[PDB]
RNA sequence: GAACUCGCUGUGAAGAUGCAGUGUACCCGCGGCAAGACGGAA
RNA sequence: GGUUCUCCCCGAAAGCUAUUUAGGUAGCGCCUCGUGAAUUCAUCUCCGGGGGUAGAUGCGAAUACCGGAGAAUGUUAUCACGGGAGACACACGGCGGGUGCUAACGUCCGUCGUGAAGAGGGAAACAACCCAGACCGCCAGCUAAGGUCCCAAAGUCAUGGUUAAGUGGGAAACGCGGAAGACGGGGCUAAACCAUGCACCGAAGCUGCGGCAGCGACGCUUAUGCGUUGUUGGGUAGGGGAGCGUUCUGUAAGCCUG
RNA sequence: UUUUGUAUAAUGGGUCAGCGACUUAUAUUCUGUAGCAAGGUUAACCGAAUAGGGGAGCCGAAGGGAAACCGAGUCUUAACU
């Protein structure tokens, strides 16, 4: 399902992942194995988690002449990440469980390079700075996009197009000795309660030193900004 | 010979089955309830069989 | 033989409901929720019957430790005093006569304070 | 037979004052608390008050032990809104007395009964009351 | 179903009028508004 | 989905092995009533051992078993047959063996405790956390877990130290050095932590007094009833026993009743 | 009420009075009780009809080997301890 060859609607995809020999893999969700049988090629060393058998199988059958791999029969949200060393993570997901894997590794993985094909929908929904879920989800890592793969070349059609999104961790420096006010603070913004959080001095300087002209459309930076003003205002 | 003085001083719930056993062959059924025995090697094996549950007396 | 069953359950009807006169309204007139609440009642009350007789030590441990503590000595020390003097009064009526009398309940602090020290 | 309950037609109660320079707060409203609440008397019985009235005077001189002075901060919100934060300083130097009668109120027990008896207790600023006529005595705590 | 039918903090078969803590609130009406809730699926 | 009066005793399970077996069927294991029987069975100690768990894995302990002998305790708690059922998607945690990277407050087999079928006390609230099994009544006393400054029953108790941070008032790697949302409030420089000793508060636990009910052993006796005497009595599905009330019929051309 | 388990985020009841749910017939097995006892008992029917007659039948006192046949024993067992 959505895991198809066609080989030539694929290194097209595989140009923009400027990976080298020396990194390590960890790829969520290999079909038939139409990514991992260049992944083991133009990395060092694959360790995929797959749940299906019958798909294990069909990768060890097109990965017959590779050794720089394993394949871990475990479910996805129930796997703990290695918390030592370094690596990357590739995924190629389905959609009916897609926020399940998102704070899966933002939030229970400290992994530092993410690239995730998602739908469109999704793609522009978590750049929103009105929601909660993306107010959480640029907290420490930040976001961007690549290109646009549109729906004809997964076999079992699907409806709308894709997107690459790639995903660098920039050390946050929102930590212990900085939370448990950063929640207070968008879970107290994005439903409007403003007397909670600040008086009507405090609210009007604030938007006159970080030069918001209108609410409705914030940046993060803006954002962060609004935080440190409050976090002067509240010792 | 000399007569022991037995007392229970704690009760007997959530506790294995041998130690139930071992509260019935002893002839105890309630805390504070005293009971007398002779003495055998028998009765001392008893005693240390639950230490912590019984309490001696000489 | 068929039987009519009208002055029976007129008669239980009417026993229940007569135990349930002086409260606040549907649930002083109408038998569905009077059963419940004389079934209440009921568990209320015995489990009351247990918690008076707690509540009526409290009372008098209190009052023990208010009139001791006019003498210059503590609720605690008198206690054991009094156990050290061999002294077999209850807390009822030691309370009694510290409300209902002075010189006795002084005469009783002092031989306290003796046997303790 | 039953035992005795004071009857709230026939109690008496009395007056007095103290001082408050230099004394601590808490182990100073402690004693109040108790004292107002009727539990020094052998004819205690919890549902009807029993204490006394207490004039206390030179509540601007109370000390805290520490660097509280600075970081005790007492938070109030209107009921609506906004909510209004201070500290100790500016309390004391604004309205002196409340700070002493929040201990009390602190202390206290709840309801009709929790306010009924804290009624019975007048807290002064300065060193001056107007209560001369009920004949106070002086208490040394 | 019976009601003498308040706001926050936390626990929750997981968004509490009834639970633990704390604060405010004299009794009863009259013309509105959409927020809760019933129609709504965030 | 529903199934209507009351009381007294005993009181479980959501497991195992086989099958034209896939919502199935047949036995076994768990419960109750009646009959009989062997010092029947359980706990502990000792004795030389069937295997190979100390000392010294090459011999082999406690603990997972089996055999015999022996004192004490236990309302036969043991087995066989007949009558009658209930259950046949259990949940959480512990011990001995596996899996997963001794990865991860990760996942399978024999065994146990708590709920299901258990009330009360403590941790503020809270089904598995700690103590502890509710016959009834008493304005009597002693204790376990937990506490003794006020809310709120009881030490502003005693001795020797530590902290100056409101750390205490939450924990993961070791940075006074990252430790920071979870003291309940008031508020505390001891009313925080460590060690010692003496008291007290603290439950439906134990004791003191009175009453009812069942099963045993004793003397008179006997429609088997008294008097000592130990002992027991929370309970869903289920088994056993003893009773209240309504209509009609015989006793009844009797009895009460302007 | 359904679930291991609920105030939870699964369902039902506006209130009162009357009505409404383990029955009947036939076989089969067991238990308590009553008469008779190596015997017990009648059906249809006759009958001044709950009386009396009617022994036509039904169950048991002797078993097992398919069987002929053998017997307080037999049968099977080469045959038994
Ligand atoms: C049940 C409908 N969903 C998605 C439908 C879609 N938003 C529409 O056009 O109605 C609503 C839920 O999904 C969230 N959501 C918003 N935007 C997206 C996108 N792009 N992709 C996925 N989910 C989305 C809504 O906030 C709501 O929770």
């Amino acid at each position: 399902q959505n895991f198809i060859t066609s080989k030539h609607n694929i290194d097209k995809i595989m140009t923009n992942i400027r990976l080298n020999e020396h990194d390590n893999i960890f790829e969520i969700g290999s079909g038939k194995g139409h990514f991992t049988l260049e992944l083991v090629q133009r990395c060092n060393f694959v360790t995929a988690i797959e749940i299906d058998h019958k798909l294990c199988k069909t990768t060890e059958n097109k990965l017959v002449d590779h050794d720089n791999f394993q394949v871990l029969n475990k479910d996805i949200l129930q796997f703990k990440f290695p918390k030592n060393q370094s690596y990357k993570i590739f995924g190629n997901i389905p959609y009916n469980i897609s926020t399940d894997i998102i704070r899966k590794i933002v939030f229970d993985s400290i992994a530092d390079e993410i690239y995730l094909i998602v739908e469109y929908g999704f793609a522009k929904r978590l750049l929103n700075t009105k929601r909660s879920l993306a107010l959480f989800l640029m907290a420490e890592v930040d976001i961007s996009i690549l290109s646009m793969v549109p729906r004809e070349y997964f076999h079992p059609k699907p409806k709308v197009n894709s997107s690459l999104i790639r995903l660098n961790r920039k050390k946050s420096r929102i930590s212990h000795k900085d939370k448990q006010k950063y929640n207070y603070f968008v879970m107290k913004w994005v439903n409007k309660e403003y007397k909670k959080i600040f008086t009507k001095n405090q609210f009007n300087n604030s938007l006159k030193h970080a030069g918001i002209d209108d609410l409705n459309n914030i940046s993060f930076e803006q954002f962060l900004s609004l935080f440190n003003s409050y976090k002067l205002f509240n010792k | 010979a000399k007569t022991i003085k037995i007392t229970q001083t704690r009760s007997a719930i959530g506790r294995l089955p041998k130690h139930k056993a071992t509260l019935l062959g002893l002839g105890l059924r309630r805390i504070g309830h005293t009971v007398e025995r002779e003495d055998t090697p028998a009765i001392r094996g008893m005693i240390n069989a639950v230490s912590f549950m019984v309490k001696v007396e000489e | 033989a068929r039987v009519k069953r009208g002055v029976i359950a007129r008669a239980r009807h009417k026993k229940i409901l007569k135990q349930a006169k002086g409260y606040y309204g549907a649930r002083s007139r109408v038998y569905r929720v009077a059963f419940q609440a004389v079934i209440k009642a009921g568990q209320y009350a015995y489990r009351d019957r247990r918690q008076r007789k707690r509540q009526f030590r409290q009372l008098w441990i209190a009052r023990i430790n208010a009139a001791a503590r006019q003498n210059g000595i503590s609720y605690s020390k008198f206690i054991n005093g009094l156990k050290k003097a061999s002294v077999e009064i209850d807390r009822k009526i030691l309370a009694d006569i510290a409300v209902f009398d002075k010189v006795a309940f002084t005469a009783l602090v002092e031989k306290a304070k003796a046997a303790l020290a | 037979m039953k035992t005795f309950t004071a009857k709230p037609e026939t109690v008496k109660r009395d007056w007095y004052v103290v001082d408050a320079t230099g004394k601590t707060l808490g182990r100073l409203a402690t004693e109040l608390a108790r004292r107002l609440r009727g539990k020094h008397k052998a004819e205690y019985t919890p549902h009807v008050d029993t204490g006394d009235y207490i004039i206390v005077l030179n509540a601007d001189k109370v000390a805290v032990t520490g660097n509280k002075r600075t970081d005790k901060v007492y938070y109030h919100h209107t009921g609506h809104g906004g909510i209004k934060q201070a500290t100790f300083e500016e309390m004391i130097a604004r309205r002196p007395e409340r700070v002493i009668e929040i201990a009390v109120k602190g202390m206290l027990p709840k309801g009709p009964l929790g306010r009924a008896m804290f009624r019975k207790l007048k807290v002064y600023a300065g060193n001056e009351h107007n209560h001369a006529a009920q004949q106070p005595q002086v208490l040394d705590i």
